């Protein structure tokens, strides 16, 4: 019986769950903060 | 104006200031933002229903000279 490992080295990353959650959280944080700040700036320009 | 933060004793202490200056403008952005994002604190609170006190009758004097002179 043959066992082929096609995991691309992902097994060496420690705490994969936490690492991926951190990556995704940082991405959503960036997106939402940018969107909300742009909306607020647009409203302030339109009112001024 | 001052910005203050509520303390665990429900007391407010100052932690910063608001300041905004502009030339020609069509409105105030600070208050617009605060209205859209904050809540208004009103010191007046209305009773469940008004409580009638009385209906009274009064008369204006025939001459305004005494009040004018006092």
């Amino acid at each position: 019986p043959v066992m082929a490992d096609l995991n691309g080295g992902l097994q060496f990353v420690p705490e994969l769950k936490e690492f991926t959650a951190k990556l995704r959280k940082e991405l959503v944080e960036t997106s939402e903060v940018r969107k909300a700040v742009s909306i607020e700036t647009a409203l302030e320009h339109k009112v001024v | 104006g001052p910005i203050k933060v509520e303390l665990p004793t429900k007391e407010t202490v100052e932690i910063g200031i608001v300041d905004y200056e502009a030339g020609a403008s069509h409105g105030n952005p600070v208050v617009d933002f605060l209205k859209r994002n904050g809540s208004t604190l009103e010191q007046k609170v209305n009773l469940e229903n008004p409580i009638p006190i009385a209906v009274l009758d009064s008369y204006t004097p025939s001459t305004n000279e005494p009040y004018a002179r006092v």
